[PDB]
């Protein structure tokens, strides 16, 4: 969603928000229903949620920020509802990752951002970071909370 | 179900060839403990020598598969 400010939020943004929020909740719900229908209480699926530090900071991204911020409810819902044994929540707050469908439009400035003593990531590095969440130690951590 | 994570009814009705027990989550760790705490208690030279049934089940095991040819 590029160049979509508040006043432009329309069909595309609603559809994007369905992909990036609503149907993620539905997908999780479906996995919960399948596991519960089969009595699987001891093999939870770790959900690696693609969270963002971008909650309306850049602007012009339609309902992107709303999609990403809304995923943060899952951290509390894991405790408050009845799906914790079927799903675990792993919120990855994904940093500035160069080269992707969402961020390729922002590649030219990344050397400048890094002069602030900050880090941008290749897709390889970010993938390596996220694969770190699927290691046995983090998997056990998400099963606790 | 509560202790070893399997249904004896399921085995009678469906006679599965293999059965994997998953040790995920709090309930799974409790079931894993039960499999680990399952021990042979022998007396050798007036000394309690506790051995383990399920040697392959340790504190890093995420599952255990019971195996059969036919069921």
């Amino acid at each position: 969603e590029q160049g979509i400010e508040l006043e432009h939020i329309d069909s595309k943004s609603e559809f994007a928000h369905r992909i990036m929020l609503t149907n993620i909740l539905r997908m999780m719900g479906c996995v919960k229903k399948q596991k519960s229908a089969r009595g699987i209480e001891t093999r939870p699926a770790q959900v690696i949620l693609p969270m963002s530090p971008n909650h309306g900071t850049f602007g012009g991204d339609g309902m992107y920020s709303e999609s990403k911020l809304s995923l943060e409810t899952l951290f509390n819902r894991w405790h408050s509802e009845s799906w914790a044994n079927q799903l675990t929540v792993c919120g990855a707050i994904i940093g500035w990752t160069r080269g992707t469908g969402l961020m390729s439009a922002n590649n030219i400035i990344a050397e400048g951002i890094e002069k602030m003593g900050v880090r941008t990531f290749s897709q390889k590095e970010m993938a390596f970071n996220l694969l770190g969440l699927l290691t046995p130690e983090v998997v056990e951590l998400c099963q606790k909370s | 179900k509560d202790t070893y994570g399997f249904s004896i009814l399921d085995i009678v009705i469906n006679n599965p060839v293999n059965l994997t027990i998953h040790f995920g989550g709090e309930k799974g760790k409790r079931i894993r403990e039960n499999y680990s705490a399952m021990i042979f208690e022998t007396i050798v030279d007036g000394k309690l020598k506790t051995e383990k049934i399920f040697k392959e089940i340790n504190e890093h095991s995420t599952s255990y598969t019971f195996r059969s040819e036919k069921g």
